[PDB]
């Protein structure tokens, strides 16, 4: 049943078909099967030679862009006192969220970007540090503590003049694969939370100016881009309708009005026997 | 016609299904029209506590 | 010939004479866990037959105003003969199960049901920011009900929920459905009481109904456990 | 994957994932037509193909509209089902769709 | 060409064309035929 | 295996799940006029897809008092699709055809229809000598009735009519006729304006019965010519 | 030997006796779309002789202070004939076309037409930013004229439009050109009711001229679609 | 007929000719054939060896410069807000213009410039994005809407301090070439657009400044250069001679006087025996 | 050398000197001979 596809089929050229026993239009959708009706059974054809590709559908490529996962304002003065940590999470933007959720499971490698920009309240060229601070690590209290000397912890030291900076951080999770859902409890009581698989936590973004504070205040906005790469995925699932809520669940409410609303997903026309953009000659 | 003796139900249903068959071919990506965002999503800024 | 079919695991066994084929989700089938894939170095127990057979919950009945039903696996099972006992007395888990959901009336009525298994079928609760609560997931053998099947009571779908394993129950066709599930996790096995692998869902798309004598329609549900093991022996979480 | 073919007011939820059809009194009655609309919102928008194709800008290549009658076993019919390739305004009598 | 020691630092891998949509398409123990009836 | 039936010409197909086998013709099969008995000597045009084609009719009510109906070929046809232009634009045609006549009621309904395809049949007038004239037997797309079915309106009999190529619809058998009409004409090729090689009549011999809820049955006409050749090209004749 | 010429297509034929060669545009000829540039999945229809064959449009006649004339293809013939009827009755459409304008005087006269077919010809309005109506452009049988051939109502120039497929008439020379078009897109095929592959222009570049008795001097144009093939088919955009 | 060119074509020496039969000096301009006259047949000429070189008229050469095709200026401070959107389109600047309306059918990836540049109503080094919205997507309605998330559009961020900006955009036509000129309508109605084939819709350029508004404004300006490049190119066309007027189709009007009036392409001399440039000994 | 994966990214590609002017200037079907009269 696998093979290796590189193009769209051709088509065949088909005869005039008039047998007994044979119903190729014919389906029991009940069975769970799709329909295998072919062109070439439902109508005459021709022959067509198909040199259309398919290489821009391959999973790689559909998931393989750098999205924003974070964006972190802060005020850089004299005192988030000019530094901030992001528990990190792929949920809080819907356009990456949308795509990863088409899927039951990921395993993926991460490419990260990290744009910074600043704006006066002429623009210093400051230094910032990103620290990785992986679960049951200790997180830094203040843009000075010890925390910072980074002695395990990755840490990448970048200026606001330089390209944006960037890294990989390797499929890290316990398990085979991450878990876009999780229908499950993260705990062995009962009050823990549903739908958190404990497995996929990968941990805090410890983000700080290096630099004392200077004599005038700055807003600094630092905004990360992800970027799946060597991506294998599992069990593709129906596409999100209803506009997030949450972060945390999957909860749902539905725009006021069609469409994509609780009660009418598609927007509506007049009747079964209305055609909505009908070519009036 | 339809048609239907006395104790079968006089209206029926169909469901329509739709798919592509194999000699389908998408080109050129896009971000998809089908969702967005005004607002922080709930949590997101507590992520930042 | 793919209209009738006996199904025998253990000392049960079922047949149906109006089958619609049968679903081996995503063309596999079930089967023991392999040593190089193994994790838990323990030697685990296979029972076999004592867990490997079909477990029939409460029947359900299909009204004209149903919205569908869910069951969660192994949650339902969780308390439920060996395959229960097994459960909890151990801190691991892996299995398969057969899935056979049955539902007859009469060549007057007309009616389907979308019968899907749906894995790591995540629920969503209604508007409100706060997440579903313990006894909101946690319905065990009496399975639960869809609050608005027509989103999968999770902000996606039902009319995508094809992608997923399934069947239909089109009363003018057959009267059951029939799908093989093998273990679907990202590890080789699991501890069964706070995670479910797939929810079963049954969802009326097309309403119960029909001119003749009313009479009691019900829908019943029959899994089979298949190929367990079971690791991590102690006490039981009773 | 589903189309939602009755997108209309008054039908909620999954009734609008299914068209109902009823014993007719005049005859080659046109029960339902289905924009073929997939940039635009329609019956094929929210549907695996609808959705994944909503995420690029091109297509190419068939589709296949597969139909199940649910209706009881003793009740019996004939529908035609007809694409016209464009150029004019959706037909709406069977002897023009029939072509 | 990766020049990092470690292997999962190296570029896309967009080569993998392989395909099976019967998993998702024809999930059915018995393989339907072409015009035959599937019931 | 006799009892299902798809037919595909061009861009159209019917299947029919209620057949019973079908008719070929005097056991023969539509072709294109061959160099040894051509006469006419300007290059045909074969239009093929455009031409060979199925074309449903409007459909006839079935009613308790029928007499039956009746379609000339190819008079019923010349004003249809690309068929039709063809027919207008040229002086002359030549082609097979293939008919599907289909009806469906109950399992409480009874009734049988002779589904005959006639050649050259010429109508007689009844209770005078004055011949039929144009518009008693041009009836184009709407077909027309008969007038005393016994004698199949020209002075013969229904009774002996299966000396024809024919089918029956016998409701509790099945919902559907097919017969396949070769050229039939003791020339290679006609002008259709004139002349109608073919007549297709649909009789009830037996009465539609019932005691179930009335319900309108119709009786619908899909006819596929076959094989299309035109010669002597010209103005339209529209 | 190059100044006779005998064109037969279809049940038509066309001679000149003062000819000057003719023209194959681009050094090409018609021919049908082969399977490994074909897009659309649907047998084609190849009328062949029914469309393929010679048609006359209305003549105009060619005054003092005549601009000159064109039309544009497939428009001019879309309600022409069987081509006309196909191209209603298909979405879609492919085909060459075989030129041939006509015009002759006597040994007293003189005069020069320039005879080319420009592909895309994109036209441009005078003084004004609004764009070309749609019945400014769509001329049909009748054609349009030019209201500044200098330019070619384009802003460019007739100075060099013999860049594009051409051939002259000089009246002192010959009296007629032929110009063999093949198909010209940038698709295999096309939607013929929107979009002109070609226009076929005639500009008196050196005006009408005689001391001779005055005569009304024609000038004709015929046409016929080479290799025609149609797709997509269904009721007529008539 | 077809051949490799690589320089001009060589003369051979020629003797004197008086043949009866042979005029190789009469043509037939009527045939719509060039004259084959040769300088061979037409003077007598002596033997040339020709090593002048014919790859600056390549057709990759003629087309493949960049060339400005959009330029746009707009105020960046506390409010075009911050950003614009551009419809792509190559009908704008005259010269690239021209030049492709050589020909009737065109077929090339294009290699696309972004240069940046400001001015203080020191100067500020802004980082920008360039977002390409494809037909059909969503384009921004604010600086900060969801929409710059680009979790599928492709995004370029860069500096001003930065070199320009530059990616290739592949031949994107849903058919095998560009149609640069269209005689038809690109919709079922008829009331569609004339001479814009929709097939060669690209879709909106998307620029916006990343930083938050400083506290003073500046005016900052975005050119961008498009080079085609892997042409192919099809039917040779008569090089416009009237000034344009609107981007949007080949309406003319001409120069009030000559040259390149409506009325006269070339200017007036005083007569057809008078030489303009007379060299006067 | 074109580092990228996509062949479209690569630089010009100016080493095509195939020609055939005779498709504009002799689009003739009968090839008119040097010195013979063309008519
Ligand atoms: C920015 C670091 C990302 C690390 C990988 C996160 C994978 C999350 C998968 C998911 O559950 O949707
Ligand atoms: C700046 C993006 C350019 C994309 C290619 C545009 C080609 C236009 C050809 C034309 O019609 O003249």
């Amino acid at each position: 049943v696998e093979s290796i596809i590189k193009t769209a089929t051709d088509t065949v050229k088909s005869e005039i078909n008039a047998e007994l026993g044979v119903v190729p239009s014919l389906n029991a959708v009940e069975t769970g099967a799709t329909s295998n009706t072919e062109p070439e059974e439902a109508i005459q054809t021709r022959t067509v030679i198909n040199q259309h590709g398919v290489s821009e559908t391959l999973v790689e490529n559909f998931l393989g862009r750098a999205a924003l996962v974070s964006k972190k304002s802060f005020e850089y003065k004299n005192h988030h006192k000019n530094f901030f940590k992001w528990t990190i999470n792929t949920k809080s933007f819907v356009q990456l969220r949308r795509k990863l959720e088409l899927f039951t499971y990921l395993r993926f490698d991460a490419e990260i970007t990290i744009l910074t920009t600043v704006a006066v309240n002429g623009l210093p060229d400051l230094t910032l540090q990103a620290m990785f601070v992986p679960t049951g690590a200790l997180t830094p209290k203040e843009q000075d503590s010890f925390h910072w000397q980074s002695g395990s912890n990755a840490s990448v030291f970048f200026k606001i003049s330089d390209p944006p900076a960037r890294m990989t951080i390797p499929f890290m999770c316990i398990n085979s694969a991450y878990s876009v859902f999780y229908d499950g409890f993260a705990g062995f009581e009962k009050n823990g939370l549903y739908g958190i698989n404990p497995a996929d936590t990968i941990g805090n973004l410890c983000v700080r100016i290096v630099n004392e504070h200077q004599p005038v205040g700055f807003t600094v906005t630092v905004r990360v881009y992800m970027k799946p790469k060597h991506i294998k995925a599992w069990a593709p699932r129906p596409p999100r309708t209803m506009p997030y809520m949450s972060i945390a669940n999957a909860n749902y409410k539905g725009r006021d009005t069609a469409p994509n609303t609780l009660n009418a997903i598609i927007g509506n026309r007049a009747s079964v026997t209305t055609m909505p953009h009908n070519i009036v000659t | 016609n339809l048609i239907v003796p006395s104790e079968s139900s006089d209206t029926c249903s169909l469901i329509g299904f739709i798919a592509a068959k194999d000699d389908f071919s998408l080109r050129l990506m896009r971000d998809s029209p089908d969702i967005g965002q005004s607002n922080h999503l709930h949590g997101a800024e507590a992520a930042y506590q | 010939s793919d209209r009738v079919l006996q199904l025998k695991l253990g000392n049960s066994a079922i047949v149906t004479q109006e089958a619609a084929n049968y679903c081996c989700a995503y063309g596999e089938w079930p089967n023991y866990l392999p040593d190089h894939e193994a994790v838990a170095i323990d030697k685990p127990t296979q029972p076999e037959t004592s867990t490997d057979r079909f477990y029939t919950l409460r029947s359900v009945k299909w009204e004209s105003n149903s919205t569908g039903w869910w069951w969660k696996l192994p949650d339902a099972l969780n308390n439920i003969g060996m395959f229960g006992q097994n459960v909890q007395y151990h801190y691991l888990y892996r299995s398969g199960f057969l899935i056979h959901v049955q539902c007859n009336a009469t060549k007057f009525h007309q009616g389907a049901l979308l019968v899907v298994a749906i894995p790591e079928h995540q629920r969503g609760a209604h508007d409100t920011t706060t997440s579903p609560g313990f006894n909101d997931i946690m319905k065990g053998e009496r399975g639960g009900t869809f609050n608005h099947p027509y989103v999968l009571d999770d902000g996606t779908s039902i009319a995508c929920a094809t992608i997923f394993p399934h069947q239909w129950i089109n009363l003018r066709t057959n009267n059951s459905a029939t799908i093989v599930l093998p273990w679907m996790n990202v590890a080789p096995m699991d501890f069964p009481l706070r995670h479910n692998q797939w929810t079963l869902a049954v969802i009326p798309v097309v309403p119960l109904g029909t001119r003749t004598m009313s009479s009691v329609v019900p829908i019943t549900v029959s899994i089979a456990p298949m190929c367990c093991e079971f690791n991590g022996l102690r006490h039981a979480i009773t | 994957s589903m189309m939602e073919i009755n997108n209309t007011d008054g039908a909620n939820g999954m009734e609008r994932l299914r068209v109902d059809i009823s014993v007719q009194a005049d005859l080659d009655q046109l029960l339902f037509n289905i924009p073929l609309d997939i940039q635009l919102d329609g019956p094929l928008r929210n549907t695996l193909v609808g959705n994944i194709s909503r995420y690029y800008t091109h297509w190419s290549g068939s589709l296949e509209m597969t139909f199940m009658f649910c209706g009881s076993f003793m009740a019996t019919g004939k529908l035609i089902l007809c694409y016209t390739p464009p150029g004019g305004s959706c037909p709406t009598t069977r002897e023009t769709a029939m072509l | 060409i990766n020049f990092y020691k470690d292997s999962y630092a190296a570029s896309a891998s967009k080569q993998d064309f392989s395909q099976d949509p019967s998993k998702f398409t024809e999930p059915v123990v018995e393989g339907l035929k072409a015009g035959a009836p599937v019931l």
